[PDB]
């Protein structure tokens, strides 16, 4: 163990990755979310390019 | 024409072309807080401690920062009471 | 979220009528045709009918906070 | 054709996808003018609708969802890839261009008093307000528990009756303003009992909670958010917004007896002035309002690709004359007050219009005595900290401009750090003073007759103190 | 101080000082049930 | 100076105006006695204002000229600039 | 949060008079009547109906602000005619002509129906 | 610390920043709350 | 209070003596513990000196009875070993 | 945006 | 570091000293009322309550101010606080003793803000002197500062979600000051340019055009109405212009009767044709121009932003130059107020309508650009066979770019012309340009006609890409469409490629904007800063704080700027 | 510690140094509207200081056709610096050149 | 110097609409009716809402709200039914009041439609317009809603949940003949559906004599009050209001006397 990784949401890593939109309402995720961003410390923070 | 005269006025006054910028108008000889209040700041309050100078509290911007009257309009002349006209008259209260 | 009582601008009672509209809709009638068989003439009624998003199915697609 | 090129290699897909997210929500776009494009660009982040499907669970700070969003009636093909219709922000509104009492001119809008009971451009504020009780103190403790009066030597006077037995307030009670959301207290270590830590509710929020969550964080410690629900009815100071670039505040609203009415019953939901128009060049608007109609009318979504050389104003034109309107859009209308047809034949149409989130509650403030700063003695500043507005440099000239020399002293020396120094006479240094004692000395001189009352700024004070820091004497001499 | 848990719906009370966790699920996530007094509603 | 020899302006400069007003209402509501008979006026700017049209306000206006000296005009002696 | 409550448009507080009689210096056989708690309805018809009288020289309603509920109604009438009874005869006037519309409406009503 | 009232709990208030005594209002100390404004590791630094 | 109120009708600059800041100061003897905290709270010849100015906003600084808002605060002195140029 | 006179 | 700490802005020398943060302000978004007075705001309940001016116990007011210590601090009318001799304040809210109630001669009451209270209205940028007037308050049941149209002029303001800055004066001094130096109708004409700042605007003045048209004859109870709304009104009805066969006023019968006065006046309108002063019918105007106001009552011509506007000569400049301030701002809401209510009858619009012009104009238009683009193609080839001369002091590549660009504007100012002439009398963007409210000539023609060149950085659009404008164009193409010539209006849309230029040009101006607002910002503080004590002193001289003559006499002829007015010598010009 | 804090804070690099630290990335994602939240994720910073005012690096250019919304930029003191990806526009993930 | 003798004549009449031609009447008389129609007609409508429990996704509010524009029978209660304010009992009672109450929950799997057959009433006249149904909130299943509602009277001014009408159509001079409107191009306006001129006629001939008359209406109704109701509740509640000025300024006259 070297340390921990945060993940952007949805992407290939994600739990949410390859989730029915069925499947994403039973954990409270919205279907319609893109997707994107990094939950860090409880706030949904977004790379800018 | 008033205006564009005073500005012309103002810079050409001393003789010399005065720029409205920090060299132009902190060279010349206003109070040493005056001069405070534009630009240089603590560069010409160090100077003006070093040459002992004392700032005629004449300005307005120098009266403002110590909380008096400015010299301006309403601060130009002071008012006395006049007693004889306080004697006049029905002093109905 | 939910089909609004009381159309906006005049009052008409269009709450009534979105389940209608959308089973119209399924009988293969033209929003149009639906609309005028619904009975909403004015186009500030029809307006409502025509442009609302029922999102309140999306939000009962979540499970109940409370069982 | 006549022959320009004959040897292209690449062919676009559709020129619409040269804008963006936020430029493709606009119909008509190449009937604006650019400037408004850009801000409408602008303007419609910060519209109001349902942002999320899941905004129920989530509980996040500034959450705004409208009552009722509608999808636009005229709509851009790019937009259902943008997923717009599915999570709509705005409501499509019977929007006549007219001045009718002058409470519309500049940007203003007279919007339906009757409209906006009806649930017309109605949302909920949610904030949520989070605290975490802290045990990392060597002897402080946060814990959560409701603060007693008796028992915590620090206290406030605000309402503690709203918390129950764990310091957090039950959701569905009402919470008005300088109320106690979450009650917490630190065990005071007894150098030789409590200093209150209560979390209170902001100012003017007048909401009733929604949610209350009690859980562990990050660090393991209890973490608690509460979420206040405010409901939002439009009122005269909100700011709303079409997709061409037009916002404006609501300058009055009129009932439904009140507003111009046609010849059917129908009352605009907003009126507009004319007068935005003309210099703004937004044609957009106007052609959006044709083809709304045409589409309310014949029940069919309105296609405003920004290209599309098949839909033109003649056409859209002819086809509202078959539904029984004036080719143009005009409908003569009649005045509310006292039922006489204006002469004028005002332009009236269904417009998507936006409610942005800038509201008058929200930006409303007035400071009169209020807390000052530690370093200054000066007035706050912000809303949250009931600070005073800033009497700028630029103020202060316009002032002296004026000539009002002394309303100029009372805004910057008595209004906001009047104080008080006893300056020696013989020389310009402040001099201690002890009041109580009656007792008047200045040190350096060993002098006590000579001393007299300055009043100066608490920040000229300050000044002159750091000058002095810096070996530079201030000497203030009175003669 | 009865306090509804999010994953399984089980309302279970709390003491003061007690740890936040749903018996018969685990869940660190709680929420506070409705108080009990009412509030009036203007339907305006 | 002397009362003879004044070279400043006859007419009541705008900014006397204001503070002789301001002053001599400021004076009025600390229950100082009133030159002219009030007609049912409460508020003090007012009474101030009338007795300023009867040239009845009991100041005396100082005008520092910029050489140092001053000139003593009083109220009275100088026109209204209305 | 400034926001006036609803009622406030027709209801009058304790101590605020319906109407107010005041007579106009400037003209002669002149009187403003100011109607408190109302609005663009009676004050059309006041003045629509003193307008038909012959003696009433001058007659017109204004609302000084929206968002104040107040009527001013100036009624200017002839010598030998008083303002304020032009006002009450107007009053009359609309009250014999609303019911006379209520009677022919009910019987267009019992026409129409069965008929 | 009320002149008038010996040994009289003074309330805090939070509008204005002061305490106050609640049997007759007086204000005592004008403006005196102001603003009102890691020790564990290591020491004094 | 008994002092008559004036209005500064000259401000006089000059560089502050170092005898005059001797003087002045109400510490004595200079500022001989850097830290700030002795018997708890207050470190008599340290940064922070009860007499140099009001502490916590309910004690008073010992050379007047301030009260956080009537003391203007009073200068230290630090006497450098070796003289410094000033910047 | 009208000519090279005018404004852009 | 100390010098960090006052070296900097936001420091004490200038963040805390010369600037600084100020109680009893209030700040809330402006929202417009045509029906407040010029002076007059209106104030929130909220604000109000909070704000309070300390009123001195009198014999004469000591009962009110015990109503208003009795209502307290929840009624609205109420204080919040007892002042008492020995400085004493009782705080109201938590409970006074019956005792503390009772007021003498002495005790300062601080009663919450009431009807009438001046205050001081500001709207940052504060740039010039305008920007900070003196209102007095009106309280309304809203949460927005309320504040007549005429006013945004000075503030440069308008109600898009604008806010400004509500200070209340404290004292009866400075209230005096405020009074009698910074209210609204005393600053009506600025001393920086001798003329009105203030004028009538928007739906005021689009009206007015109309209201006083020859057309426009108002039938008797119309008439009533219309002088309901006129404060100043004597009474007396006026004589109609038209008794028989139905007795009919003129819309400028009634607007006589807002002039204030007796003021005499000469203005010609918008749209006064060249010729007609030289030729007969100079005096009956066939157009109805040509604005005369005789004894206060206007004999003839249509007004307009000319008139009534922020210009010299203006009907309200000779207004506050003659009839002073007072009557003037009555002149100024009776504008407001008797032509908003005429304009209920008439209305205003604005609809596709006016956009659409006839067939032929379209051909016109079409016509026009097909052969500018010819001429552009002709002066191109000229070019290519290097039979084009170089224009002396400029490159081929310079004079092409001006003959090119001179046929191109050549083309859009007649388009533009072609539909102006199409506008009908009916056509409200020609109200509104005529009248002078809003817009343009050339919006009427960028609307209609075209749109016009694309100008980037003073040169048509460039070659971004290696020799071309965009991809879709080919390489070394100096063409009309090109470089950036959006022939379709905005009524037609522009075409993809013009959409782009389009933004590039308006990019340009945005730009501009933002540039030009910190760059302004800066000069006029120097300006301020370099003069900021030069005065007027007693000997007339203008000295500055050290008392140096910057001049023996204001202006050369101690004169103030407001009062002046433009005159013509009449001796210089003509012959022996 | 460092993934979490350079994304948290958004300066970009070690908590010890920040001078070479660059501010504005990993802003927090605005949900005031889907579309936001749509630009907010679709969005580009050039990195030319707010405070210069020379103007070329605002204007719109040429080859921003296709690839960058031409409408979408703040109106402010970051005209032209803050842009949007357009529509259908693509960032190339990368390739080795082998 | 006295008012005209209107006269009606009624072309339609159905359950939702009254359609009627007021004539020999000024516009100002026929305007202020059509303003009472829409603003001074008393109707009953939901403005009290007690909520014991709401599990929905819609919040507490937005079910007041939706409960409140819900349109409830008036027919003939209204009359009897007293202002709230005007009761001596304190807060509400059966004189001054009428109770609704709803009680939903979803049991089965189903999606549970609530509408306003599941509002109950406990006086049977006044009910919600029931006799589809307006839906006030859909319910999955494990959500439930209660709650208790009074419906107090009151007219449009106060609230548009109060408002009789659906769309009064008011029109007067069908053919434009006394100019009050001025078409730029008379052509391209469509004709009135009252216009009794020829299809190459735009607008009738200028008549400088004529005043507005026969004005023509269209009264649409929620289903509140009976159409033909509303008419004549509005001219009898116009007729109160006049009386009501008429005694205080008799009070007026007097006491200035
Ligand atoms: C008209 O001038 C105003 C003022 O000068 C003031 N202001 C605004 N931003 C700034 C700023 O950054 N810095 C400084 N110093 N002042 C600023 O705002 C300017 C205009 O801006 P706008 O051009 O967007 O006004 P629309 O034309 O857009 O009005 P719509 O139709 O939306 O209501
Ligand atoms: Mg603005
Ligand atoms: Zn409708
Ligand atoms: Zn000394
Ligand atoms: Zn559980
Ligand atoms: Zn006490
Ligand atoms: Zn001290
Ligand atoms: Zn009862």
């Amino acid at each position: 163990f070297i340390g921990k990784i945060p993940i952007m949401l949805r992407s290939t890593y994600c739990l949410l990755n390859g989730l029915t939109d069925r499947d994403l309402c039973e954990l409270n995720e919205c279907p319609l979310d893109p997707g994107g961003y990094f939950i860090i410390n409880g706030s949904e923070k977004v790379l800018i390019a | 024409y008033r205006h564009l005269a005073l500005l012309c006025d103002t810079m050409t006054c001393r003789g010399h072309l005065m720029a409205i910028t920090r060299h132009g108008v902190n060279r010349q000889d206003t109070g040493p807080l005056m001069k405070c209040s534009f630009e240089e700041t603590v560069d010409v309050l160090m100077e003006a401690a070093a040459h002992g100078e004392s700032d005629p509290m004449k300005g307005v911007s120098e009266n403002i920062m110590l909380g008096q009257l400015a010299p301006a309009g309403t601060g130009c002349f002071d008012l006395l009471l006049d007693a004889e006209k306080c004697k006049y008259g029905m002093e109905i209260p | 979220m939910i089909i609004p009582v009381r159309c906006f601008t005049c009052g008409k009672i269009v709450g009534n009528k979105w389940e209608a509209y959308l089973g119209l809709l399924q009988a293969e009638y033209t929003e149009g045709d639906a609309l005028d068989a619904l009975g909403l003439k004015r186009y500030c009624c029809r307006r409502m009918l025509l442009a609302h998003v029922d999102l309140i199915e999306k939000l009962l697609n979540y499970a109940p906070l409370e069982k | 054709e006549v022959a320009y090129c004959s040897t292209y290699t690449h062919c676009e897909i559709h020129p619409s996808m040269i804008l963006g997210v936020c430029a493709s929500i606009i119909p008509f776009p190449d009937h604006n003018q650019s400037p408004r494009n850009t801000y409408q660009s602008a303007m419609g982040k910060q519209a109001m609708g349902v942002y999320i499907t899941n905004f129920h669970v989530r509980m996040d700070t500034l959450a705004h969802v409208l009552y009722y969003p509608q999808k636009p009636l005229v709509t851009t093909r790019s937009m259902e890839y943008l997923r717009f219709r599915e999570l709509p922000a705005g409501i499509n509104s019977i929007v006549a261009i007219a001045s009718y009492t002058g409470y519309n001119q500049e940007d203003s809008v007279i919007m339906n008093r009757s409209a906006v009971d009806r649930g017309f451009f109605r949302s909920v504020f949610y904030r949520s307000y989070k605290e975490q009780e802290s045990k990392k103190g060597f002897d402080q403790e946060e814990v959560f528990e409701k603060p007693t009066r008796e028992t915590c030597q620090g206290m406030r006077h605000a309402i503690y009756d709203k918390l129950d037995d764990d310091g957090l307030i039950a959701p569905g009670v009402r919470v008005s303003g300088d109320d106690v959301i979450i009650g917490k207290t630190v065990t005071l270590p007894e150098n030789e009992t409590k200093r209150d830590c209560s979390t209170f509710l902001r100012t003017s929020e007048t909401g009733i909670v929604d949610q209350v969550m009690v859980t562990l964080n990050q660090e393991g410690y209890k973490f608690c958010k509460i979420r206040v629900r405010s409901v939002r009815i439009p009122q005269i100071g909100d700011k709303f917004a079409s997709r061409h670039g037009q916002k404006g505040t609501c300058g009055i609203q009129y009932r439904q007896e009140d507003m111009p009415f046609t010849c059917e019953g129908i009352t605009p939901d907003i009126i507009i002035n004319p007068h935005a128009i003309p210099s703004r060049m937004t044609i957009g608007h106007l052609i959006e309002c044709l083809q709304g109609k045409v589409s309310a009318n014949k029940g069919e979504i309105g296609d405003a690709t920004p290209f599309n050389d098949a839909v033109n104003v003649q056409k859209i034109s002819n086809l509202l004359s078959d539904y029984g309107y004036h080719l143009r859009g005009n409908e003569v209308l009649y005045n509310g007050f006292t039922g006489r047809k204006i002469t004028s034949q005002i332009f009236i149409g269904p417009t998507y219009y936006q409610r942005l989130k800038h509201m008058v509650d929200d930006k409303i403030h007035s400071r009169a005595r209020g807390p000052i700063q530690i370093l200054n003695r000066q007035p706050m500043e912000g809303r949250s900290r009931d600070g005073g507005l800033r009497f700028g440099e630029m103020e202060r000239d316009c002032q002296i401009a004026h000539g009002a020399a002394q309303f100029l002293r009372e805004r910057l020396f008595e209004a906001s750090d009047p104080y008080q120094v006893h300056v020696c006479n013989l020389c310009g240094i402040m001099a201690i003073a002890n009041t109580r004692t009656h007792t008047y000395e200045c040190r350096g001189c060993r002098n006590k007759t000579q001393i007299s009352l300055v009043r100066m700024p608490y920040a000229c004070k300050l000044l002159f103190q750091e000058l002095m820091s810096m070996s530079i004497a201030p000497r203030m001499m009175s003669v | 101080m009865i306090y509804i848990c999010g994953e399984c719906h089980t309302e279970n009370e709390i003491k003061s000082r007690d740890p936040i966790r749903c018996r018969e699920c685990g869940y660190r996530i709680m929420y506070k049930k409705r108080t009990k007094r009412l509030v009036v509603f203007d339907a305006r | 100076q002397a009362n003879q020899k004044r070279i400043t302006t006859p007419y009541m400069t705008k900014y006397e105006r204001a503070r002789v007003l301001g002053t001599r209402a400021l004076q009025i509501a600390m229950c100082a006695p009133v030159m002219v008979e009030l007609e049912g006026e409460t508020d003090p700017l007012l009474i101030a204002m009338k007795e300023l049209k009867a040239r009845k306000i009991p100041i005396i206006i100082r005008r520092y000229l910029p050489d140092g000296s001053y000139e003593d005009w009083g109220v009275d002696e100088l026109i209204i600039s209305d | 949060m400034n926001a006036p409550p609803a009622f406030e448009s027709f209801l009058l507080f304790e101590g605020e008079k319906k109407i107010t009689i005041n007579k106009d210096t400037k003209v002669p056989n002149a009187c403003l009547f100011t109607i408190n708690k109302e609005d663009h309805t009676l004050g059309n018809i006041i003045k629509s109906q003193l307008l038909k009288d012959p003696q009433v020289l001058f007659a017109g309603y204004k609302v000084p602000h929206p968002l104040e509920h107040k009527i001013i109604i100036r009624v200017q009438t002839t010598p030998d005619y008083s303002p304020q009874e032009a006002f009450t005869n107007a009053i009359t006037d609309l009250i014999s002509e609303l019911s006379l519309l209520e009677e022919r409406f009910r019987v267009a009503i019992k026409d129409k129906q069965e008929g | 610390t009320c002149p008038n009232h010996p040994d009289a709990i003074l309330v805090e208030d939070y509008r204005a920043g002061d305490m106050i005594c609640p049997e007759c209002g007086l204000v005592v100390g004008d403006r005196v709350i102001d603003v009102g404004s890691n020790p564990l590791l290591s020491d004094g630094d | 209070s008994a002092c008559p109120l004036r209005t500064i009708k000259r401000v006089q600059f000059g560089v502050l003596s170092p005898d005059e800041l001797k003087r002045m100061s109400v510490t004595e003897g200079g500022i001989k513990y850097p830290e700030t905290t002795e018997g708890g709270r207050p470190k008599l010849g340290g940064l922070m000196d009860p007499r140099q100015g009001v502490i916590e906003r309910t004690g008073r600084c010992q050379t007047c009875a301030g009260n956080m808002t009537e003391c203007p605060g009073h200068f230290g002195h630090i006497e450098l070993a070796k003289p410094v140029f000033h910047v | 945006i009208w000519g090279i006179g005018c404004n852009p | 570091s100390l010098k960090q700490r006052l070296k900097g802005k936001e420091g004490r020398v200038r963040g805390n000293l010369m600037g600084k943060r100020v109680d009893f302000s209030a700040r809330t978004v402006i929202t417009p009322d045509p029906n407040l007075s010029i002076d007059q705001v209106g104030v929130p309940r909220s604000i109000a309550a909070n704000m309070t001016f300390a009123e001195i116990v009198t014999p004469f007011n000591i009962d009110r101010l015990q109503e208003l210590v009795r209502r307290g601090n929840s009624q609205y009318p109420g204080a919040k606080y007892i002042i008492r001799d020995n400085g004493d304040r009782i705080d109201l809210r938590f409970h006074p003793k019956p005792s503390d109630l009772h007021l003498q001669t002495g005790y300062k009451v601080e009663r919450h803000m009431c009807d009438g209270d001046i205050v001081i209205f500001n709207r940052q940028p504060t740039l010039h002197k305008m920007s900070m007037m003196g209102h007095r308050v009106r309280i309304l049941p809203w949460s927005t500062f309320r504040l007549n149209l005429s006013v945004t002029t000075p503030y440069n303001a308008d109600f898009d979600g604008d806010e400004m800055n509500l200070h209340l004066p404290q004292s009866l001094e400075t209230r005096a000051e405020i009074q009698e130096l910074a209210m609204v109708p005393r600053m009506i004409v600025t001393p920086q340019s001798n003329r009105p700042v203030m004028g009538i605007v928007q739906d005021t003045l689009t009206a007015v055009r109309k209201f006083t048209k020859r057309d426009v004859f108002l039938e008797r109870g119309e008439v009533m109405n219309l002088l309901m709304f006129l404060s100043t009104w004597d009474g007396k009805v006026p004589q109609p212009a038209i008794l028989k066969p139905r007795p009919l006023w003129t819309g400028k019968q009634i607007f006589s009767l807002i002039i204030p006065g007796h003021i005499n006046c000469i203005r010609t309108h918008s749209t006064h044709p060249d010729d007609e002063d030289s030729g007969p019918y100079k005096h009956i105007s066939p157009g109805d121009t040509k604005v005369v106001v005789e004894n206060g009552e206007l004999i003839m011509g249509i007004l307009c932003k000319k008139s009534l506007g922020t210009s010299a000569g203006s009907l309200v400049h000779i207004s506050y130059l003659e009839m002073g301030h007072d009557i003037t701002r009555l002149f100024y809401s009776n504008i407001q107020t008797v032509i908003n209510n005429w304009l209920l009858i008439e209305g205003h619009t604005i609809g596709i309508g006016d956009s659409i012009a006839d067939s032929k104009t379209y051909q016109d238009i079409q016509n026009t650009i097909k052969k500018a683009k010819q001429d552009v193609i002709e002066v191109i080839e000229k070019a290519h066979n290097n039979e084009l001369e170089p224009t002396p002091g400029n490159t081929l590549r310079q004079t092409f770019e001006n003959q090119v660009n001179r046929i191109l504007n050549d083309a859009r100012d007649k388009t533009g012309s072609s539909a102006q002439k199409s506008l009908s009398e009916y056509n409200n963007f020609k109200s509104m340009v005529v009248s002078g409210a809003k817009g343009s000539k050339i919006n009427i023609s960028q609307v209609i006609a075209v749109v016009g060149q694309q100008n980037v950085e003073g040169k048509r659009i460039p070659f971004g890409f290696k020799h071309r404008t965009l991809p879709h164009f080919i390489k070394d193409d100096y063409g009309p469409e090109s470089r950036g010539f959006v022939e379709n209006s905005y009524l037609a849309g522009l075409t993809p490629t013009e959409f782009f230029f389009h933004a590039m040009g308006g990019r340009e101006g945005l730009i501009d904007t933002a540039v030009k607002t910190a760059e302004t910002g800066y000069i006029q503080r120097r300006l301020i800063k370099s003069m900021e004590s030069v005065m007027v002193k007693y000997d007339a001289t203008v000295r500055n704080s050290i008392n140096q003559v910057v001049q023996l006499r204001y202006g050369e002829d101690g004169l103030a700027g407001e009062s002046v007015e433009f005159q013509n010598l009449a001796t210089l010009k003509p012959s022996n | 510690d460092g993934l979490k804090y350079s994304l948290a804070t958004g300066n970009w690099g070690d908590q010890k140094k920040a001078h070479q630290a660059r501010a504005g990335v990993s802003q927090v994602l605005n949900r005031l509207t889907f579309a936001s939240t749509l630009s907010h994720l679709r969005r580009l910073n050039s990195p030319i200081g707010r405070d210069g005012k020379l103007a070329k690096p605002r204007q719109l250019h040429n080859t921003l056709w296709g690839m960058v919304c031409p409408a979408e930029t703040p109106e402010g003191h970051a005209v032209g610096l803050v842009k949007n990806l357009a529509l259908m526009a693509y960032i190339s993930v990368g390739s080795q050149p082998s | 110097p006295y008012a005209n003798q209107p006269t009606v004549r009624i072309t339609e009449l159905t359950d939702e609409n009254v359609k009627f031609i007021i004539e020999n009447t000024d516009l100002a008389v026929a305007n202020s009716i059509r303003r009472v129609f829409i603003a001074e007609v008393p109707i009953i409508a939901i403005d009290w809402v007690q909520i014991d429990a709401n599990s929905s996704v819609l919040h507490d509010e937005f079910i007041a709200h939706r409960l409140g524009l819900i349109p409830l029978t008036s027919d003939d209660i209204v009359d009897k039914l007293q202002y709230s304010r005007d009761c001596t009992c304190e807060e509400f009672c059966p004189e001054c009041s009428v109770e609704f109450t709803l009680d939903v929950r979803c049991n089965e799997d189903q999606t549970r439609h609530v509408t306003s057959r599941d509002l109950i009433s406990n006086s049977p006249r006044v009910i919600p317009v029931t006799s589809d149904d307006i839906l006030i909130v859909k319910l999955r299943k494990g959500q439930e809603l209660r709650l208790r509602a009074y419906a107090k009277k009151g007219f449009g001014k106060e609230h548009a949940k109060w408002n009789p009408t659906a769309g009064v159509a008011f029109e007067y001079d069908p053919d434009n003949a006394l100019r009050h409107t001025v078409y730029p191009k008379p052509e391209e306006w469509p004709k009135s559906e009252y216009s009794e001129l020829d299809e190459d006629e735009s607008q009738a001939p200028y008549d400088p004599n004529g005043k507005p008359e026969r004005f023509y209406y269209n009264v649409e109704s929620c289903g509140s009050l009976r159409p033909e109701t509303i008419v004549l509740s509005a001219l009898s509640g116009l007729k109160k209001k006049l009386s009501d000025l008429q005694t205080q300024l008799s009070h007026e006259i007097q006491s200035d006397v």
